[PDB]
RNA sequence: GGAUGACCCCAGGCGGUAGGGGAGCGUUCCCGAUGCCGAUGAAGGCCGACCCGCGAGGGCGGCUGGAGGUAAGGGAAGUGC
RNA sequence: GUGGAGCCUGGGAGUGAGGGCGCGAGCGAUAACGUCCGCGUCCGAGCGCGGGAACAACCGAGACCGCCAGCUAAGGCCCCC
RNA sequence: CGUGAGGGAAAGGUGAAAAGAACCCCGGGAGGGGAGUGAAAUAGAGCCUGAAACCGUGGGCUUACAAGCAGUCACGGCCCCGAGGGGUUGUGGCGUGCCUAUUGAAGCAUGAGCCGGCGACUCACGGUCGUGGGCGAGCUUAAGCCGUUGAGGCGGAGGC
């Protein structure tokens, strides 16, 4: 049995969040909660919301138990980029990509 | 008992019970052929000079086939020369029946 | 200067090998001896306001 | 019929008294033994030669004026860093290096040849520590 | 094409490839090289060939037994079921396609809607239609004009 | 009528790409690099099936030579003696004999010394 | 040889840039077609260590797809990166 | 002397920057990886193969495909090989 | 975009039907998870198909004494599907990218970041040869006219 949550179109760059996601892959729900809580990265606010949402789904829709939950899989895919103009010297216009993430957390139960 | 036989410009060490692919022989599937013997070894040793007069190896042809395709490709740089050929070498499958020493 | 510039595109292999040092180390945490909540060592506990066995702070 | 390939074999240890032998003419034989080419099941992509122990390397011989004129060479990578050390001096300081260096150049370059060279065990003076191996003495 | 003739950017020193106008066929949106233009595919095939051709085609059906001449068409007075009756009686069950040639308008109307029937006036007899169909059926009056045309 | 590229080019590229399975980086990933890699690959294969014929015979010879010297002669002598004796067993076979069948190999050695 | 490009047999030629010549493959469209294949699944996509072909290619199978496709023989080109 | 010989009529070209080497000269300095002719060759187009450490034109030799068979060529046969 | 004359884009498709997802759950929201609709929901509106480059998670094999146009030939190890095949690659052998231009390029000479799509020998009229047919001291019609409405015929002026 598995419970999942996907946060789509989060306005933060995939490479930045993955770094935070990698910190909790395989951890117990409790450990992951601590880690995010004292991870000094913006990404942590977002991963924490997907975790907690998956956890809720586990308990409320899928008949799993909070105390047995662990991050079975987590990954960050890239959404569509926001393209923005960054004006440079000499008439040049650069294009900044303000990138976008779809964050997935999947919880399982660590039985016995 | 083993024999060293010669078929298809090539030489093989055969023992009875052996299946062997050789160059294509002109003999119906199910036929039986006599291969020449160049050397017999095992219990007794007899040495052809080059073949041994009395001996022959008896083979039943199980069938004839085509080898898995080998692509033969040719390329020369800077000259737009390219060639691609598919090659399947024909062969015969033999079961080695007996060594008539 | 004369505007140096990459000579070849970096391979996926190379790029990712540069990143072999990029993994975050998780926050170091110890239990608060008063309320058992996990926290950074050497900090006043933000769950209960306790540090050095006493109440330091309203939380 | 495919050509025979040997399964792993137990390597044979061998012992050679270098005393009075001609450096180069000994080295070629040591090389053959290390490649394993005296063996009828020689296979070029596995180490399956002998381990070779040599003793009395300090008593190797050399013809002509080579003790004075043969120069060994080492490059450090630094400006002016080419050291030239002559046979005489090399024998007087690291005698086992003379045979070692000659055999090394007669082994293949590559991962295997490097490994083959580790199977050579050269000693100045009559003794060696490979008693446990009970190396078979060879006249060559 | 609709674009202007301005050279889009200077010949040299831009770091880009040289171009002229964006109508050039090398641009998405540009013109097409050697595309089709309005055309006349017709040509005057020799008259004798058409003639010899007509005749051979009718000849070919004749040699097969598939050419049938008829005097008149019974009761066919412009109704499909009428032609259908007559046809059955004439050996045309509709298992074989028929090029029906007659000047009787009343007969063409009756037969035209049948999937297996192509109708023509005799002035229209032509080899594609004969060759497209399995059986050739003609009025004598039709057969008469065809004989005058292959003369 | 118009005949747009359509389906045709993707299909040629997949063909080549599929042959390039296994190659490093863009060599299995980019049609262009794959195709380059393949030109080289086909020529090597051709060249190398030629030299496999040589690679093996060199091996047979090193093996025969080892087996000869156990009986006190060299490869060159052994081959001349075989010739003179009229023995035509080839080196692929002489080699299998030398390893799998020492008694037979010995006898051929004998005929070879004797034949000179 | 047999009569005819049916296939067998013997022999010989077969490195190639510019370039000449020959034979084919595939794309879009037309006749074939008021037909035929098709929801028991069109085209298209993704796989395949299978079959045919020297090759370009063509089959066949599984998955995807969900409404089209189109033979033998011919015809015509916005036809192959 | 039956050869991818020759000759005749016609269709289609491409080429009209060559280069190394050997021999014969001129020019140059009995210089040049020089230059300019002649006869030949090879590379060009044989940057396919063996030898020459490596190397278009030096030596060996003209690659239709396959073989875990045999004989040689130049060059080699102490080890690398 | 340009003072202006003037330049001048991109951008189509849920489903048969909105039945366009009530209500609950996490969340500030966005987003998701259930529930529900539908033949189908990786048809959920950022909607048919959904290739490729590109980014990731999971697994098999492999890699920290090794020298490399990245392959190829050989053998052996491991993993997989079941005298065989497939994947992987340790060691050994061999090995100077593609295209262009050149006497000659791996060349330290040009061009190309990669991928998809667009992208260059045609058409008319005349000519010249060849070729498939028709007629042959003859061959052939043009414009037009009649017919048809994807039907053909007439038309001899004229041309060779
Ligand atoms: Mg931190
Ligand atoms: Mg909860
Ligand atoms: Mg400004
Ligand atoms: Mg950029
Ligand atoms: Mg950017
Ligand atoms: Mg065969
Ligand atoms: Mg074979
Ligand atoms: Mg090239
Ligand atoms: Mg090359
Ligand atoms: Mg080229
Ligand atoms: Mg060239
Ligand atoms: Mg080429
Ligand atoms: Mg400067
Ligand atoms: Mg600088
Ligand atoms: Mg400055
Ligand atoms: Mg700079
Ligand atoms: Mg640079
Ligand atoms: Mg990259
Ligand atoms: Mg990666
Ligand atoms: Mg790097
Ligand atoms: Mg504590
Ligand atoms: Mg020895
Ligand atoms: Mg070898
Ligand atoms: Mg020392
Ligand atoms: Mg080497
Ligand atoms: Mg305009
Ligand atoms: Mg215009
Ligand atoms: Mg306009
Ligand atoms: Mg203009
Ligand atoms: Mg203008
Ligand atoms: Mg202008
Ligand atoms: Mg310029
Ligand atoms: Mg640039
Ligand atoms: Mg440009
Ligand atoms: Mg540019
Ligand atoms: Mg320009
Ligand atoms: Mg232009
Ligand atoms: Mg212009
Ligand atoms: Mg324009
Ligand atoms: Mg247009
Ligand atoms: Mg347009
Ligand atoms: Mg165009
Ligand atoms: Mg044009
Ligand atoms: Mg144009
Ligand atoms: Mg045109
Ligand atoms: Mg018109
Ligand atoms: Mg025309
Ligand atoms: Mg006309
Ligand atoms: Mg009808
Ligand atoms: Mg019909
Ligand atoms: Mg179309
Ligand atoms: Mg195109
Ligand atoms: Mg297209
Ligand atoms: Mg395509
Ligand atoms: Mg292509
Ligand atoms: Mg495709
Ligand atoms: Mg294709
Ligand atoms: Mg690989
Ligand atoms: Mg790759
Ligand atoms: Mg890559
Ligand atoms: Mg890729
Ligand atoms: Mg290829
Ligand atoms: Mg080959
Ligand atoms: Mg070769
Ligand atoms: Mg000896
Ligand atoms: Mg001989
Ligand atoms: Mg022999
Ligand atoms: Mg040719
Ligand atoms: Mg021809
Ligand atoms: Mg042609
Ligand atoms: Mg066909
Ligand atoms: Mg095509
Ligand atoms: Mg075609
Ligand atoms: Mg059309
Ligand atoms: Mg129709
Ligand atoms: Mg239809
Ligand atoms: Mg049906
Ligand atoms: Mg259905
Ligand atoms: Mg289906
Ligand atoms: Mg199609
Ligand atoms: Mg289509
Ligand atoms: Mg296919
Ligand atoms: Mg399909
Ligand atoms: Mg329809
Ligand atoms: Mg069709
Ligand atoms: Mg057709
Ligand atoms: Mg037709
Ligand atoms: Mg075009
Ligand atoms: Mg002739
Ligand atoms: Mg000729
Ligand atoms: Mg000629
Ligand atoms: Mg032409
Ligand atoms: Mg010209
Ligand atoms: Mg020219
Ligand atoms: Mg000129
Ligand atoms: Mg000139
Ligand atoms: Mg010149
Ligand atoms: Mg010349
Ligand atoms: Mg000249
Ligand atoms: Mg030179
Ligand atoms: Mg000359
Ligand atoms: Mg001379
Ligand atoms: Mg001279
Ligand atoms: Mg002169
Ligand atoms: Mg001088
Ligand atoms: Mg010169
Ligand atoms: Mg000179
Ligand atoms: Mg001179
Ligand atoms: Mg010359
Ligand atoms: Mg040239
Ligand atoms: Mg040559
Ligand atoms: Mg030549
Ligand atoms: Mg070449
Ligand atoms: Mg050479
Ligand atoms: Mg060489
Ligand atoms: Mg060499
Ligand atoms: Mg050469
Ligand atoms: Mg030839
Ligand atoms: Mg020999
Ligand atoms: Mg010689
Ligand atoms: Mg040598
Ligand atoms: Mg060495
Ligand atoms: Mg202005
Ligand atoms: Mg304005
Ligand atoms: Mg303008
Ligand atoms: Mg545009
Ligand atoms: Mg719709
Ligand atoms: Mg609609
Ligand atoms: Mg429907
Ligand atoms: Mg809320
Ligand atoms: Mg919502
Ligand atoms: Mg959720
Ligand atoms: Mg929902
Ligand atoms: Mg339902
Ligand atoms: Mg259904
Ligand atoms: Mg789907
Ligand atoms: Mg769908
Ligand atoms: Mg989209
Ligand atoms: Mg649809
Ligand atoms: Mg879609
Ligand atoms: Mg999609
Ligand atoms: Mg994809
Ligand atoms: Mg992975
Ligand atoms: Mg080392
Ligand atoms: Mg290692
Ligand atoms: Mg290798
Ligand atoms: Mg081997
Ligand atoms: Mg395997
Ligand atoms: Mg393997
Ligand atoms: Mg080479
Ligand atoms: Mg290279
Ligand atoms: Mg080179
Ligand atoms: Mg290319
Ligand atoms: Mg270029
Ligand atoms: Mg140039
Ligand atoms: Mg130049
Ligand atoms: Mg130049
Ligand atoms: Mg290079
Ligand atoms: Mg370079
Ligand atoms: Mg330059
Ligand atoms: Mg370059
Ligand atoms: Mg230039
Ligand atoms: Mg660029
Ligand atoms: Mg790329
Ligand atoms: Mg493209
Ligand atoms: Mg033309
Ligand atoms: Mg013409
Ligand atoms: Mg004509
Ligand atoms: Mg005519
Ligand atoms: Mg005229
Ligand atoms: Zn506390």
């Amino acid at each position: 049995m598995e419970a999942k949550a996907i946060a789509r179109y989060v306005r933060i760059s995939p490479r930045k969040v993955r770094l935070v996601v990698d910190l909790i892959r395989g951890k117990s729900l409790e450990e992951a909660r601590n880690i995010l809580r004292y991870t000094n990265k913006r990404g942590a606010y977002f991963v924490a919301k997907v975790l907690e949402s998956a956890a809720a789904n586990a308990v409320n829709n899928h008949d799993m138990l909070e105390d047995r939950l662990y991050v079975k899989a987590a990954y960050v895919d890239e959404g569509p980029a926001l393209k923005r103009v960054l004006p440079r010297a000499r008439g040049r216009a650069d294009i900044i990509k303000k990138r976008t993430s779809h964050i997935t957390v999947i919880l399982g139960e660590k039985h016995g | 008992m083993f024999a060293i036989v010669k078929t298809g410009g090539k030489q093989y060490r055969v023992e009875p019970g052996l299946k062997l692919r050789v160059e294509k022989l002109d003999a119906e599937p199910g036929a039986t052929v006599e291969l020449p013997v160049l050397l017999l070894g095992g219990e007794k040793t007899v040495v052809g000079t080059p073949v041994v007069e009395g001996a022959s190896v008896v083979a039943e042809v199980l069938g004839h086939g085509r080898g898995k395709k080998i692509l033969v490709s040719k390329f020369k740089a800077k000259v737009q020369y390219r060639r691609k050929k598919g090659h399947r070498q024909p062969y015969t499958e033999l079961l080695i029946k007996e060594i008539r020493g | 200067a004369k505007h140096p510039v990459p000579k070849k595109k970096t391979s996926k292999a190379r790029r990712d090998a540069r990143r072999s040092h990029h993994a975050l180390t998780p926050p170091t945490l110890v239990p608060c001896p008063e309320c058992k909540a996990m926290k950074p060592p050497h900090t006043v506990c933000p769950e209960c306001g306790y540090y050095a066995g006493r109440k330091v702070l309203e939380v | 019929m495919k050509t025979y390939v040997p399964k792993q074999v137990e390597p044979r240890w061998v012992l050679i008294d270098a005393e009075g032998k001609t450096l180069g003419r000994l080295a070629t034989k040591i090389a053959t033994l290390l490649r394993g080419k005296h063996r009828p099941d020689w296979t070029p992509n596995v180490a399956m030669g002998d381990f070779v122990v040599v003793v009395n390397a300090d008593k190797i011989r050399v013809t002509g004026k080579k003790l004075e004129q043969k120069i060994y060479t080492r490059y450090s990578g630094y400006p002016g860093g080419l050291k030239k050390i002559p046979l005489e001096k090399m024998l007087a300081t690291h005698p086992e290096r003379v045979l070692e260096h000659a055999v090394k150049g007669m082994l293949p370059k590559g991962p295997l040849g490097r490994r083959l060279f580790k199977r050579l065990k050269v000693y100045a003076g009559p003794d060696h520590p490979h008693q446990a191996q009970r190396p078979e003495k060879l006249e060559v | 094409v609709a674009y202007s003739g301005r050279k889009i950017w200077p010949q040299k020193h831009t770091g880009r490839a040289r171009h002229g106008d964006i109508g050039a066929p090398i641009f998405v949106g540009g013109g097409v090289v050697f595309g089709p233009k309005p055309r006349d595919y017709s040509y005057t095939l020799p008259k004798k060939v058409r003639k010899k051709g007509l005749a051979m085609a009718v000849a070919d059906r004749a040699r097969e037994g598939k050419l049938l001449l008829v005097e008149a068409f019974a009761g066919v007075n412009g109704k499909t079921k009428e032609f259908l009756a007559w046809a059955k009686e004439a050996g045309l069950d509709g298992s074989e396609s028929v090029l029906l040639v007659t000047g009787n308008e009343l007969v063409r109307r009756a037969a035209r809607n049948l999937p297996w029937v192509v109708t023509l006036a005799p002035e229209g007899l032509n080899v594609y239609d004969i060759v497209r169909t399995e059986r050739l059926v003609m009025d004598l009056d039709a057969w008469e004009v065809f004989q005058n045309r292959i003369g | 009528p118009r005949a747009k590229t359509g389906v045709v080019r993707r299909r040629k590229h997949k063909k080549i790409l599929k042959l390039a399975k296994g190659y490093w980086g863009l060599r299995s990933k980019s049609f262009r690099k794959a195709r380059e890699t393949l030109f080289a690959a086909g020529n090597y294969a051709y060249a190398h099936r030629k030299r496999r014929k040589r690679d093996f015979r060199r091996l047979w010879i090193v093996r025969i030579n080892a087996a000869c010297r156990q009986h006190g002669l060299n490869y060159s002598t052994f081959i001349h003696g075989l010739k003179k004796a009229g023995i035509e067993v080839d080196r692929k076979n002489l080699a299998d004999l030398a390893v799998r069948e020492p008694q037979v190999f010995a006898e051929l050695v004998e005929r070879a010394k004797a034949a000179q």
